[PDB]
């Protein structure tokens, strides 16, 4: 029997199995034909991934199926409203720190009219309003960037906010392999769906390989939520970036691909071109003109693709669970007089005249730069 | 800053820019390294067709990115 397996490419190759082949023994014909450990394969079979004492016949595998293998290897603390991608030395997604400066003299000068309450705030630029400290400067807007937090930063050495990521406080289940892991992923579907990070990966790489990430021309190319939510597309196209470098780019490609297609052009037909090429609205005739690149340099029908003639050619409860929003006051830590939390800025000011402490609805301590910089908003 | 341009013929071109540099300032230094009018360049980044009056700020573009370079053909 003739299984197809799909492993970081969209090109499916075959395999040869028994209907009574464990899952343990697809994965070791994969292993061998890849060069590559069979204890870091995972097989995603539409959607599923199959576990490994099931046999070719119990996942319902025809002649003829696409399979999937994705290699993956086996007061007090701070709290992180931010997450960061770190291209280094981390290379990895990492909590990171939330910073301001001046619009126009882009230094540490502009103290804010009121604090951020939400990711628009610190993400739309010049929607916050303050005061430039310095004294020959007109700066009335503030703007927002991000630090990696993990280890000693540069002025400069600023990292993407992935605005999706959250720390899981609440202890929510993936929507996926319903188990508690942290950092998440909480999609931007009406139902703020939570999945974790290595079913995220299995999720990209598999819809990858299938060609089924989805082209908004506003947007670019992305995926919803698992559960296919509608109005739910990554918005921040660097959360690709969890998936590595090398998936990224691969996505990055295939992205590109897409678009070409989307704007009426080609890609060159010849073998290792595939050129992205934009003839005119009506054409018969393109040239892969390049002479560096995109040189190749074929002449072909836009239609045929051969050379130019002349003539003619999810699991419902496991979702339920899955949900970011599915006790209102707090005492001043120094009068102990209860304060009601009016959004979600964490600088609280007590109205006590008395006191007028400002302090960390999260912590209960005196407002600082620490509780700024980690969690300015919370989430 | 350093960043790159790739065809989809697997070509790589290396650019310095500056995060507030517009996306006709990177057209302008792709035409100054390979001699390519900027109206027959196409910039693409994670799938979206860049457009001429945003800088690489706006599309979160960071330093040693890769931006897609595709090419509007006449005459194509
Ligand atoms: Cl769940
Ligand atoms: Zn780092
Ligand atoms: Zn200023
Ligand atoms: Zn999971
Ligand atoms: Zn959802
Ligand atoms: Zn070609
Ligand atoms: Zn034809
Ligand atoms: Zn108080
Ligand atoms: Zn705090």
């Amino acid at each position: 029997m003739i299984v197809f397996v799909r492993f970081n490419s969209s090109h499916g190759f075959p395999v040869e199995v028994d209907s009574d082949t464990s899952i343990f023994q697809l994965k070791e014909v994969v292993a061998k034909r890849q060069g590559v450990p069979a204890d870091q394969l995972r097989v995603i079979f539409a959607g599923k991934e199959l576990r490994n004492d099931w046999t070719v016949q119990n996942c319902d595998l025809d002649q003829q199926d696409i399979v999937h293998i994705v290699q993956r290897p086996w007061e007090m603390n701070a709290t992180n409203s931010f997450y960061v991608y770190c291209k280094g030395p981390c290379q990895r997604v990492q909590p990171g720190k939330l910073r301001v400066q001046c619009s126009t003299c882009r230094q540490a000068t502009l103290t804010l009219t009121q604090g951020p309450s939400c990711w628009d705030d610190v993400l739309i630029p010049n929607r916050m309003s303050g005061e430039c400290q310095s004294p020959h400067c007109p700066g009335t807007s503030a703007e927002f960037f991000f630090k990696c937090g993990a280890h000693p930063t540069s002025d400069k050495e600023t990292s993407v906010a992935l605005h999706l990521i959250a720390t899981n406080s609440r202890n929510i289940t993936c929507i996926t392999c319903t188990d508690v892991r942290s950092p998440v992923l909480v999609f931007q579907c009406n139902s703020r769906h939570v999945i974790c990070l290595d079913c995220f990966h299995l999720y990209c790489v598999t819809r990858l390989n299938d060609r089924q990430f989805v082209h908004d021309p506003q947007l670019g190319y992305s995926l919803p939520c698992v559960a296919g939510c509608p109005n739910s597309l990554i918005k921040e196209l660097h959360h690709f970036r969890i998936l590595g470098e090398e998936q990224y780019n691969r996505y990055q490609q295939y992205g590109a691909e897409e678009c070409v297609l989307q704007m009426g052009g080609v890609l060159c037909p010849r073998p290792g071109c595939g050129a992205g090429l934009l003839p005119e609205p009506d054409c018969r005739k393109v040239t892969c003109e390049g002479g560096n690149g995109l040189g190749c340099g074929f002449a072909f029908c836009r239609e045929c693709k051969e050379a130019y003639h002349e003539g003619e050619c999810v699991d419902e409860r496991a979702a339920e669970q899955a949900r970011w929003e599915a006790k209102t006051t707090k005492p001043c830590p120094r009068c102990h007089v209860p304060v009601e939390k009016n959004g979600g800025c964490m600088h609280m000011k007590c109205p006590q005249p008395q006191c007028r402490l400002e302090w960390c609805w999260n912590c209960g301590c005196e407002w600082n730069r620490v509780c700024m910089g980690d969690h300015w908003f919370d989430v | 800053m350093q960043i790159f341009v790739k065809t989809l013929t697997g070509k790589t071109i290396t650019l310095e820019v500056e995060p507030s540099d517009t996306i006709e300032n990177v057209k302008a230094k792709i035409q100054d390294k390979e001699g390519i009018p900027p109206d027959q360049q196409r910039l693409i980044f994670a799938g979206k067709q860049l457009e001429d009056g945003r800088t690489l700020s706006d599309y979160n573009i960071q330093k040693e990115s890769t931006l897609h370079l595709v090419l509007r053909l006449r005459g194509x």
